[PDB]
């Protein structure tokens, strides 16, 4: 029976149509009326089902995809106004799932016959209009050209045909230049003519080229991690010479320097994973010593603004919705979208309908959409001491919080939908499990009166020794120690004091070396200074009143002059194996005609990729000698040439007066800048 | 009833995969199995018809296979 539907399922087809037709389409009206997102989360959790033998009963599953497909594509009406983004988040998973499992002499035309089905799909789009996301996932599909066959080469350019249509050239002015950009590749035809003719338009009717694209490498930011763009693009602008004089004209502001460190973000991003050449990627920026005045990293999504319209909790709502909008992976997370399935609870037809349809988000996230039993907290506070003792000491920080997580489930009867979502989410990862137990802990404890004055004045007190007295976790002990920020931040809501040190006294235990001894381990500046200032008031107000009644504090002092010994400031200072790389280089620049240059600079980019491995938090200064080290590099790249051509007229002289223009950059500089140059 | 339920989303699923008019004989037989299985409960069609979230599995299941 089951190969009728597996090969011989073309009349059955037909057969299914004349059944839900024998009620006047009753059944795909219904569905519709019902807008059939049941019916796709039913269809995912079946492809979810699928993935035991990767042949055999691929076939079978291809073909239950493409009928899919055809079904879904029999009717496009509706299908854009009811939903799109659940759709292309699952086109998205289907696809890189695709491309991360395909290997050599697979099955591959049934995938390509889907991939084309999605093209054709996207060709004809009754709603032209599409959205951000939409060329998102285009550029992501983009990328995928290496080890592409020539068949798939081709079935990408047919692909590409939908580049050069010339209706609603937002996007295209948007995002034709990043198209160009991914073409970092040598051997090619380059296969876009077009395109490069619309960049080549777009860089030409706005007669401008040099802050507008620094605006261009703030548009590339906001993509995924894989760009292969800042080589380029260090290439291109570095010869300009205009660059560097109106950065030092506009040295002038005040903020926006951030370029190399959001750089240096990205480079970070996707270091575990393959494609280590970001190394080399971000090694291409010769320009540099100039951005200034940047003390640390500093805050980022702006949405908090339109988050804080709600007075009440409903910005944690929304914080919490955000999150769930997040989790869109894979297993385990389709479980989530069936709890935000869950959410439409008596709150949601209370509270939350009240600002959901003003925001951005709030036009395509809500839409699709539209009291139990109670017991004691005292069994609770008794078991928080086996709860104390799985604190720490061990090693496998997830299922070592975990028992956390469990002990925060108890849900304090104040608020009803925060405990059904901890009961309900019991499957997201360590990270959105932190920040769960992080705010519901945090928010539950400050609303309870009667027992944060006895437990949660004591237990954390001892948890904090306990993670403290030499058994550490590798570096989630601070993202546990963040529930600080919140306490510092968003607890200081309730209880009504004058005092943000009145807070924090009713708030923690207000202890004097469990918190200073962490700040120090993890060499966070910020809460260091924070929290010493803190207890030095405390220490004066503790005084006070020991003379109004009327270690050891005294050496706290040689803690704080550690702490300014690792900051680095000459007023924080005092106020208060490179031998064997210089060696191996001179023996690879110790011969005019050489052909080990290449064999240096590879040398030059492990020593620097180890030195980025080694510079953690991108936040200690003292990055100048790295950018010392890649304008080296740009030097040795010069000699390598220098050394072989110089026959026409004097090109050494043309280098020199280079070698000027840069001295004359270099002229807002001091020791620590220059020595090493 | 724990399990009738389950059996008749199973005899809706069987119906509407057996409701085909190839072979003459067993089209017969499956016609008239599902004719006398609607009526055995006497509130069937009815149940399916309440069943809003039923119907939509079983048109998934059929879907699927």
């Amino acid at each position: 029976l089951k190969s009728i539907l597996e090969i011989l399922s073309k009349s059955p087809d037909s057969y299914q149509k004349i059944l839900l037709a024998i009620c006047e389409q009753a059944a795909e009206t219904n569905n519709v009326y019902k807008k059939h997102r049941i019916l796709k989360i039913y269809h995912l959790f079946v492809s979810l089902l699928l993935k035991d033998i990767k042949s055999g009963l691929g076939g079978a599953w291809a073909f239950v995809l493409r009928d899919v497909i055809y079904t879904l594509i029999h009717y496009i009406n509706q299908r854009p106004s009811c939903i799109m983004d659940v759709s292309l988040r699952s086109f998205s998973l289907c696809c890189d799932l695709l491309s991360q499992v395909c290997q050599t002499a697979v099955t591959y035309c049934k995938d390509a016959l889907e991939n084309h089905l999605h093209v054709i799909v996207g060709t004809l789009i009754p709603l032209v209009y599409e959205q951000v996301e939409v060329q998102k996932q285009v550029l992501d599909l983009l990328k995928y050209l290496v080890i592409d066959n020539k068949d798939n080469e081709n079935l990408y350019i047919t692909i590409k045909l939908l580049d050069p249509f010339p209706d609603h050239v937002v996007f295209k002015d948007l995002r034709i230049t990043q198209q160009k950009i991914k073409y970092s590749r040598g051997p090619f035809s380059l296969l876009e003519e077009i395109n490069h003719f619309l960049s080549v338009s777009v860089y030409d009717a706005l007669p401008l080229t040099r802050l507008e694209g620094l605006k261009d490498l703030r548009r590339q930011l906001e993509l995924h991690k894989d760009q292969m763009v800042d080589i380029m693009r260090a290439s291109q602008d570095n010869p300009q010479d205009g660059i560097m004089v109106k950065l030092v004209v506009n040295l002038l502001q005040l903020s926006k320097m951030a370029i190399n460190h959001t750089g240096e973000k990205e480079v970070l991003e996707a270091v575990g994973s393959c494609l280590g050449e970001v190394g080399p990627i971000d090694f291409s920026t010769i320009a540099i010593q100039h951005s200034k005045d940047a003390s640390y990293t500093k805050a980022l999504k702006l949405f908090e603004d339109k988050e804080l319209q709600w007075t009440f909790i409903m910005l944690t709502y929304l914080n919490n919705t955000l999150v769930e909008d997040c989790v869109k992976v894979r297993s385990a997370a389709v479980t989530c979208l069936k709890n935000i399935l869950a959410t439409k609870t008596g709150h949601s037809f209370w509270e939350i309908y009240k600002m959901t349809t003003d925001p951005m988000l709030a036009y395509l996230q809500p839409f699709r959409t539209s009291p139990l039993s109670e017991n004691h907290d005292i069994w609770i506070k008794t078991l928080t001491c086996a709860f104390l003792d799985s604190g720490g000491t061990k090693c496998e920080i997830l299922q070592l919080l975990k028992p956390m997580c469990e002990v925060k489930t108890d849900f304090c009867q104040t608020v009803l939908p925060y405990l059904i979502h901890d009961i309900l989410l019991q499957d997201t990862n360590e990270s959105w499990r932190n920040l769960l137990s992080t705010h519901v802990q945090g928010f539950f404890t400050s609303c309870l009166r009667h027992f944060s004055q006895t437990s949660r004045s004591t237990t954390p007190a001892n948890l904090d020794s306990e993670s403290e007295h030499f058994f550490r976790c590798c570096l989630d002990k601070k993202s546990q120690r963040t529930m600080l920020a919140v306490v510092d931040y968003m607890r200081r809501q309730k209880r009504p004091s004058s005092g943000t040190i009145f807070n924090d006294a009713f708030w923690l235990d207000l202890n004097y070396l469990e918190v200073a001894k962490v700040a120090q381990s993890c060499a966070a500046h910020f809460t260091a200074l924070l929290y010493a200032e803190i207890y030095a008031d405390k220490k004066s107000m503790d005084d006070q009143e020991k003379r109004s009644l009327a270690e050891t504090g005294i050496s706290l002092q040689d803690l704080l002059l550690e702490i300014y010994r690792s900051i680095g400031e000459p007023d924080s200072l005092y106020g208060c194996s490179y031998h064997e790389s210089l060696y191996n280089a001179l023996q690879s620049l110790r011969d005019r005609e050489f052909s080990t240059f290449y064999e240096s600079l590879k040398y030059a980019r492990v020593k620097e990729v180890e030195e980025m491995c080694k510079r953690s938090l991108e936040s200690v200064y003292s990055l100048y000698p790295t950018l010392s080290r890649l304008q080296a590099i740009g030097e040795l790249e010069s000699i390598g040439e220098l050394f072989s051509r110089s026959v026409t007229h004097r090109q050494l002289s043309e280098v020199y007066i280079k070698w000027q223009k840069h001295s004359q950059l270099l002229k807002d500089s001091d020791f620590s800048f220059q020595e090493p140059i | 009833y724990k399990v009738l339920i389950p059996h008749l989303v199973i005899r809706s699923h069987f119906d509407e995969v057996k409701s085909i008019a190839n072979q003459i004989q067993e089209d017969w037989k499956s016609l008239l199995t599902d004719c006398f299985p609607k009526i055995l409960v006497n509130i069937l069609p009815y149940f399916a018809y309440e069943g809003t979230r039923d119907s939509g599995m079983a048109q998934q299941r059929e879907t699927a296979t």
